[PDB]
């Protein structure tokens, strides 16, 4: 019953993404990173946008700052349901992930309204957001994140307190604090170890230094207690999710650089330098000054990380991507030993594992 | 709503509800209107093939009484 | 005419089995906050029909088989004792009246894990019949607790005789003094049809794999046979209905709605559980169950002895 | 008692479709016999009804014609069949038929 | 700033010992567990009635493409080449040439529907409106060279779906 | 005598239903099919811990086949010393139940 | 003797409930009173048919019918 | 002739069962997989049309190949396919599996699924909604619907 070695072979969904970046220009190269993590659209939006941001010397607008936090901790919980009711649903408990994907319809139904698209919206963009939000839409994101409690609670009606989810999941894929550490664990899989660990906090990025939120620490870096975090950051998203909706202050949506953000239609109608402006930066896109960065955001999976080359040119010469769910999937082999082959779905479960932004 | 699981309910209950209902029928159309004679121990037994010899028809359940003696 | 009674029993027996499928497909959409089939027939009472006549046309998946013959006979066996299971039934009068209804229940129970033992020696994959010993192994364990629960209530009984068991419950259901052997045998049979949280046929192959869509369908069927049939042994042995003599069909009518509300509680366990992990139900089993059922067994027969309330022999 | 009113419910159900015969019909196209507003009607036949009781999803809808472009549509009814000035309506792009 | 999940000491009075043991001896939280699953059983599903019944889109959103026209009938393609030079995917294939009245116009616009990722960056590329990805997502085809449209196949879509197409344009051309 | 023909008509109709399910879809022409498991090739390793709860089983079947009369002693006249040995038959299955706990019998199927 | 109690009930509630039921079911019937009544009961039960005594000629607790006073008889049955 | 007319009313009760009872194998590669689980959230509901939510590969009926085929898996694909109980039928669903999509002049992508198995429906979306894909799949039934089996097999 036992298992001995855990040999995952990858590669299976291995597109070649981050060469088809390098003959691509920045914003073209940007949906490539709805299709990485392809249940954490905007936030790979997110953290490939603020790549480019930091290599251009320039930031977005606060208002567009505070539609990226509030769509990523969206996206947060997007990523979350998928997690916690797939994990379910692979050990046997399949009805909550039928209650969550309704919930789950309803906020591809907001970044629908925002973008044009159910996932992969390109709306998070290197100087800001695409357009502005339309108008009524945050009265509806309200109307979602007053019931959604609710959803949270009965979900954890059905797994928190249940023997069979407690016997599936306490003594299941138990990580220490150091050897997580090394072996490039990040997010829920070092919170789950007691590591107080959050880039959201300790290396803060758009506006969440202003939003007030809480992280869930694990005890004995179990399935369960992984369970237990990303149960109560779903909680704690819907707690920043009613920060943002009523801090969202007014203003533009893109960076008043029209060298980088393209200017409106109204304007790229009317003036000389606008249609200019348009005409370059939707042929050759706009320079980026040459230089690295590795810029990482705390993706619902954990760190998720642009190391990006530019040479001076409109196209990334390096676009390197660090997934969470590589290193993850890396330590399998170590928390699978000492464990039954049914455990081995339940700790593919507690690694919150989507292959696309695996093998790129 | 939850009421539309109703019907399959219902045509799987009425399915249910034939062979009981059946072999009651049968059971009171075999046996003179009656129950079918439970023997399951040999003194039953022999007095059903009592009343299979004292009826004269070769039936069990064809019942002789007091109109049977003077 | 006896004929007559045998085919009543036994054509009601496939047509229940056959909505039982729509049944469960339909409460278990509305438990998972869609709806079930209601497209094919109007609510959805032309699907088992479409699904009958689709597996009955597909190709046959044609396997390289260890045994051609136990390949044949593990469907027959699977069937021929799903379909006898239901004969000392009383419900109010069985088919066949016998003296050992219980018993012969209880052993021709027994007999079914070869269905699935033939069947998975019967296919050349080693991992299905890894899956079949697994699954034997789980059956006959928890045909143990189901011999001794069974036993236990039947000291209240007085006999194997399945309708005396009516007359044991005429004054209060078997439920009132036998509620733990009730819950452990309701899980008992919950674990002996593979049923969920207890099937590892479909936890991450099944022992049935390499049979057809026609075959396998009729497996699927002896199994959603065997569970109304134990379904509605469970409620003559623990909630056992009003008899008439003169007006039979209320005992029928109350326990097909008792029976009726076991199977759909069978498939509101599916819809809320995860699996156990085999060591886990074999820990459910063994350590939990076993001894509960000795301890038990101790009580039902010390009981009627120390408050004089041994039922009688006939 | 509030199941006499759900009984009358469903007989007014029965009623609104035109009797049992196009309650019949509604049941074999739709797989629904709710009763709607009739909003409109296209050039093809294809009638549209809300039923702003229903929750958001089920609160417009379109009964198909039964014959569209020459082909026979009363059992083939096709998303595709909507034309385009009824397609903001009914996929609530709009609030106005 | 942080909070523990599953750092509690349960209770150790006879009070919470025989709380447990009452939950693990009669299956206490399965029943709630039971009741959840019994509570959603008699809840109005979220179902909707497709095809009578349509998911609800915003007039934002990216479906097929089509190009446009002015309102006199003349093509609002002037045959820039933006469109396949943003184009993510290089699905865009464009060829020009002056017309018979000297008018920029193209003789080939393809759009290979299966290199497509439905990100609209043509349409926002578009200085004069002429492509943009209109409201249809419902035209799934039996072939693939059904799905490589051509200028004649992307100008039909236009006078197809044109009515449909200008009232989404004008509810969202303020946002853009 | 009907419970044979009963026998007799559940086999008889199981075997037509497999009859037919073996059959009636090879009246087809569908196609030949060439088609050349997570073990390869590898020999099945033999699990001790199966055939442990194997014979498991078959032991605590024999102590059931000796329980299996109480319903019917129950009826007897000389109760204490069938209560006695009622209460020794479920007591040495319980010790049989307890050694094999203390000798991990029961682990990894526990 | 009470803190093991407490703690095996906290730990292993099955198996408190499995020795307790066990030991119910062993000490219980030799402290019920109506432990004798089941022996009288299934000794008051004519499975055989009372083969009847010659009649000697001395026998005064013998009755030479069912309905005589003389005899076994069965009111603590009927009354309990 | 009487013939003619068995045959048609044979077929029309074969493609009923078979359109009525679809069962697919979703080859839930990328994330289009997450739109044919939409396409199976209680919104959509695919169950409700008799389609039912991840049936076994030997006993289903349609393969939707949900996602980006690479080099590295389209013999698994290949093999899924050939295990497919007759009548398979093959959807396409988006546009790394309709003709390779952002992924086509890549080292490592199947430019299209057709280039591998035979494909029926071509659903097109990156990804296709979940409606779009229930389109696909009521097209697919359309499709079985005015099949001619056993009046082609009566007029050979
Ligand atoms: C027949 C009609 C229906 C009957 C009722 C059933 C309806 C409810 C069904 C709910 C869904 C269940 C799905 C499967 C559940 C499987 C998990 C499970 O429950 O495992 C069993 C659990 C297992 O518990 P566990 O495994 O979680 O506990 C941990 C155990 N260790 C420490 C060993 C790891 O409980 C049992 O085994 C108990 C079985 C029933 C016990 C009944 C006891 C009655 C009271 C006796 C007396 C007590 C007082 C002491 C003496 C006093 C004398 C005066
Ligand atoms: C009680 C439970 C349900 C019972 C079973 C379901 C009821 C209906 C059973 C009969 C349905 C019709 C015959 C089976 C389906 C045939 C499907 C098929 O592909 O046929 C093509 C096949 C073969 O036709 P073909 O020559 O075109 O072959 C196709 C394959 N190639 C071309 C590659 C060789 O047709 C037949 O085999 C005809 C069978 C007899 C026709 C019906 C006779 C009367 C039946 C009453
Ligand atoms: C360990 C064994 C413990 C229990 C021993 C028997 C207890 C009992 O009730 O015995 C009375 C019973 C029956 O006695 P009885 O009093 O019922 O006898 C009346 C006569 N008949 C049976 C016809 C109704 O057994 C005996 O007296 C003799 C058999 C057992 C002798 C001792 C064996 C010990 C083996 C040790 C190794
Ligand atoms: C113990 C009780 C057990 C009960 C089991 C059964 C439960 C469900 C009962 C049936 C429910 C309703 C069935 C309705 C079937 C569909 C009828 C229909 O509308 O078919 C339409 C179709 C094409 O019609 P067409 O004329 O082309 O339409 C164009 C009109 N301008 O025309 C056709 O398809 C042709 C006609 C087909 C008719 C099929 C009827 C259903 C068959 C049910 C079999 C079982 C019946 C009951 C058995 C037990 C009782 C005896
Ligand atoms: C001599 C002449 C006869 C020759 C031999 C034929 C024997 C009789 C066979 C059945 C009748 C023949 C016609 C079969 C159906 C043809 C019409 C049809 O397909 O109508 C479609 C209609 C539903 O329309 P649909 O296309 O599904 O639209 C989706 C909704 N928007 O569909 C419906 O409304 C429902 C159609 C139901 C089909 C009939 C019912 C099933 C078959 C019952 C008998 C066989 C099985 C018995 C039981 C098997 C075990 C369970
Ligand atoms: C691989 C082979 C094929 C596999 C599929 C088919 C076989 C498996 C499924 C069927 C199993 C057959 C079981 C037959 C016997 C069952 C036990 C039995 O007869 O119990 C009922 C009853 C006992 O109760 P009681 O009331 O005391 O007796 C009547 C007194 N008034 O006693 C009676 O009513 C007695 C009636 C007369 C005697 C009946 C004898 C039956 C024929 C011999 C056995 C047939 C089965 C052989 C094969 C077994 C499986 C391999
Ligand atoms: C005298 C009456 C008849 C008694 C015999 C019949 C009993 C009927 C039930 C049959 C039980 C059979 C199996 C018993 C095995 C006992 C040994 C055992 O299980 O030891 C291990 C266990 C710790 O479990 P572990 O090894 O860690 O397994 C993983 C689960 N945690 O260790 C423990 O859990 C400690 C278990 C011993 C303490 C139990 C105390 C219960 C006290 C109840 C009140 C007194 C009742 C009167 C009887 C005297 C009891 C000492
Ligand atoms: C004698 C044959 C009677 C009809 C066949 C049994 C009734 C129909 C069951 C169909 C079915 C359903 C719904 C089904 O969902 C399923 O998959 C789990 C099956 O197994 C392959 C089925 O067989
Ligand atoms: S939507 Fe995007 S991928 Fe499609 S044609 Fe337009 S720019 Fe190219
Ligand atoms: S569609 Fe627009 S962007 Fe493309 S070539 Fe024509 S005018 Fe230029
Ligand atoms: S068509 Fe698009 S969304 Fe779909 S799997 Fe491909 S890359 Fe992902």
């Amino acid at each position: 019953e036992m298992v001995r070695k855990c040999d995952p072979h990858i590669g299976l969904l291995h597109r070649g993404t981050e060469k088809l970046i390098e003959y691509k220009t920045y914003l073209q190269a940007l949906p490539y990173f709805d299709r990485l993590d392809y249940v954490s659209m905007m936030c790979n939006e997110q953290a490939y946008s603020l790549a480019v941001e930091k290599l251009l010397n320039i930031q977005p607008p606060p208002r567009a700052q505070w539609i990226r936090v509030l769509f990523g901790e969206i996206t947060r919980l997007l990523n979350h349901i998928m997690a916690v009711t797939t994990h379910a649903l692979d050990i046997g408990a399949m009805t909550p992930f039928f209650w969550m994907f309704e919930e789950r319809e309803k906020m591809f139904e907001f970044y629908e309204r925002v973008s044009g698209a159910r996932m992969h919206a390109a709306y998070v963009r290197p100087g800001g957001v695409h357009q502005d939000l339309p108008l009524g839409l945050m009265d509806d994101i309200y109307e979602f994140s007053k019931n959604f409690s609710l959803r949270i609670d009965e979900l954890e009606e059905m797994l928190t307190n249940n023997r069979i989810w407690r016997n599936r999941t306490v003594d299941i894929g138990v990580v220490t604090a150091e050897d997580a550490l090394n072996y490039g664990f990040s997010g829920v899989m070092l919170r789950g170890s007691g590591i107080q660990w959050d880039l959201r906090k300790t290396q803060p990025y758009d506006v969440y230094d202003q939003v007030e939120f809480d992280v869930p620490i694990g005890s004995r870096g179990d399935c369960y207690d992984r369970y237990l975090c990303r149960v109560e950051e779903m909680r704690q998203s819907i707690r920043i999710i009613s920060q943002c909706l009523n801090k969202m202050p007014p203003g533009e949506i893109k960076v008043d650089d029209a060298k980088v953000s393209p200017p409106k239609r109204a304007e790229m109608k009317t003036s000389m330098e606008s249609l200019i402006h348009h005409f370059k930066l939707y042929t050759e896109g706009y320079q980026v000054p040459p230089g690295a960065t590795y810029t990482a955001i705390e993706a619902p999976k954990g760190e998720f990380g642009v190391y990006l080359v530019s040479d001076g040119s409109s196209r990334p010469y390096r676009c390197k991507i660090k997934a969470p769910g590589f290193a993850h999937l890396a330590g399998l082999d170590k928390m699978s030993k000492g464990h039954m082959l049914a455990d081995v779905v339940a700790i593919i479960g507690t690694q919150d594992i989507v292959f696309g932004e695996v093998d790129r | 709503m939850w009421f539309e699981v109703l019907p399959g309910i219902a045509v799987m209950g009425v399915c249910l509800f034939i062979p009981g209902m059946a072999t009651a029928r049968i059971h009171r159309f075999s046996n003179g209107g009656r129950e079918k004679r439970v023997a399951h121990y040999s003194y039953q037994w022999y007095l059903m093939e009592r009343d299979r010899r004292v009826s004269g028809v070769n039936r069990y359940y064809v019942s002789k009484g007091l109109e049977n003696i003077d | 005419m006896f004929m007559i009674n045998v085919l009543t029993l036994i054509i009601p027996i496939l047509l229940a089995v056959a909505f039982l499928t729509l049944v469960e497909r339909k409460v278990l959409g509305y438990m998972q906050f869609r709806k079930g089939p209601n497209v094919v027939g109007p609510y959805g009472l032309l699907q088992p029909i479409a699904d009958a006549i689709k597996l009955f046309i597909k190709e046959p998946l044609r396997p390289a088989t260890s045994s051609i013959s136990m390949f044949i006979l593990a469907p027959i066996l699977a069937l021929t004792l799903a379909l006898t299971m239901w004969i000392p039934l009383p419900m109010p009068y069985p088919l066949i009246n016998m003296n050992l209804g219980v018993l012969f229940m209880l052993a021709m129970s027994s007999l079914a894990v070869y269905s699935i033992l033939w069947s998975g020696w019967a296919s050349n994959s080693k991992y299905a019949l890894i899956g079949a010993l697994r699954a034997v192994a789980q059956t006959i364990s928890y045909e143990v607790t189901l011999a001794i629960i069974l036993l236990s209530v039947l000291l209240m009984n007085g006999s194997f005789t399945l309708s005396t068991l009516i007359i044991t419950q005429e004054q209060v259901w078997l439920i009132f003094p036998a509620w733990p052997l009730a819950m452990m045998w309701f899980i008992s049979t919950l674990a002996e049809t593979n049923r969920a949280p207890f099937d590892l046929t479909e936890g991450e192959s099944g022992f049935n794999v390499e049979y057809a869509a026609g075959p396998f369908a009729l497996f699927f069927m002896a199994e959603y046979a065997n569970i109304i049939m134990m379904n509605i042994f469970t409620t003559t042995l623990f909630l056992g209905a009003f008899h008439n003599p003169y007006m039979p069909e209320l005992y029928t009518i109350n326990f097909t709605i008792k029976s009726l509300l076991l199977s759909i509680t069978f498939l509101w366990i599916r819809a809320s559980y995860p699996r156990f992990r085999y060591d886990q139900l074999m820990h459910l089993l063994w350590k939990n169950f076993l001894p509960l059922t000795l301890a038990l067994c101790m009580w039902h027969v010390s009981l009627p002895i120390l408050l004089s309330s041994i039922p009688p022999q006939t | 008692m509030e199941l006499l009113q759900v009984l009358k419910r469903g007989l007014q159900q029965v009623s609104g479709h035109g009797g049992l015969r196009g309650y019949l019909r509604v049941l074999f196209r739709a797989n629904d016999v709710r009763v709607g507003t009739l909003v409109g009607e296209d050039k093809y036949g294809n009638k549209y009804y809300e039923d702003n009781k229903q929750f958001f999803g089920r609160h417009r809808w379109v009964i198909y014609t039964t014959e569209m472009n020459g082909k026979n549509t009363f059992w083939d009814v096709d998303g595709s069949m909507v034309p385009p000035e009824w397609h903001r309506w009914l996929h609530c792009m709009t609030d106005d038929p | 700033t942080y909070k523990y999940v599953n750092l509690r000491e349960p209770s150790m009075d006879m009070k919470s010992v025989t709380d447990r043991a009452a939950q693990t001896l009669l299956w206490t939280e399965l029943i709630r567990g039971l009741g959840m699953t019994l509570s959603y059983l008699f809840r109005e599903p979220a179902t909707i009635n497709y095809p009578f019944e349509k998911g609800p889109l915003s007039p934002r959103f990216r479906g097929e493409h089509a190009l446009r026209r002015y309102p006199s009938g003349e093509e609002r393609c002037i045959a820039c080449k933006l469109c396949e030079a943003v184009c993510p995917a290089q699905a865009i294939t464009i060829e020009a040439e002056p017309r018979a009245d000297g008018s920029r116009r193209t003789t080939r616009y393809d759009i290979d529907m299966t290199k497509c990722i439905y990100c609209g960056f043509c349409q926002e590329a578009c200085p004069v409106d002429a492509i943009v990805e209109g409201p249809n997502f419902e035209f799934s085809t039996e072939t693939h060279e059904e799905l490589l449209y051509n200028k004649e196949k992307l100008l039909n879509n236009g006078d197809k779906w044109e009515a449909e197409i200008a009232a989404n344009i004008q509810a969202d051309y303020l946002y853009r | 005598m009907n419970l044979m023909i009963t026998l007799l008509t559940n086999f008889t109709l199981a075997t037509l239903l497999v009859t037919i399910a073996f059959w009636l879809p090879q009246l087809n022409v569908y196609s030949e099919k060439t088609s050349p498991d997570p073990m390869g090739s590898a020999r099945l390793p033999f699990s001790m811990k199966f055939f442990l709860v194997a014979i498991t089983f078959l032991l605590f079947d024999l102590e059931i086949a000796l329980l299996l009369p109480l319903p019917w002693a129950s009826q007897t006249t000389n109760l204490n010393t069938m209560l006695t040995m009622a209460l020794l038959l479920i007591f040495l299955l319980a010790v049989s139940l307890a050694y094999e706990w203390t000798q991990k019998g029961l682990e990894w199927t526990e | 003797v009470a803190a093991f109690l407490k703690n095996v009930w906290a730990k292993e509630p099955v198996l408190v409930a499995s020795f307790a039921i066990a030991g119910l079911a062993v000490i219980l019937p030799t402290l019920s009173p109506y432990t004798k009544y089941s022996l009288m009961i299934n000794r008051a039960t004519p499975y055989n048919y009372p083969v009847p005594l010659r009649d000697d000629g001395n026998m005064p607790d013998v009755p030479s019918h069912p309905q005589d006073p003389q005899g076994p008889s069965l009111e603590w049955l009927k009354r309990l | 002739s009487r013939g003619e007319y068995v045959v048609a009313k044979l077929d029309d009760l074969i493609n009923w069962a078979r359109r009525s009872s679809l069962w697919p194998m979703t080859f839930g590669l990328a994330c289009c997989a997450v739109e044919m689980m939409h396409m199976a959230a209680p919104r959509y509901d695919m169950d409700r049309f008799g389609v039912v939510f991840r049936a076994s590969p030997r006993q289903s009926d349609v393969m939707i190949v949900a996602g980006t085929l690479t080099n590295k898996m389209a013999p698994a694909l290949r093999k899924v396919y050939d295990q497919m109980p007759e009548p398979r039928y093959v959807v396409s669903m988006g546009s790394c599996a309709n003709g390779g999509g952002y992924y086509h002049y890549s080292y490592s992508v199947v430019r299209g699924c057709d280039r591998i198995v035979p494909v029926d429906i071509y659903v097109p979306g990156c990804p296709p909604t979940a409606e779009a894909l229930l389109y696909g799949i009521l097209q697919l039934q359309k499709k079985i619907k005015r099949e001619k089996r056993l009046r082609i097999w009566y007029r050979r």
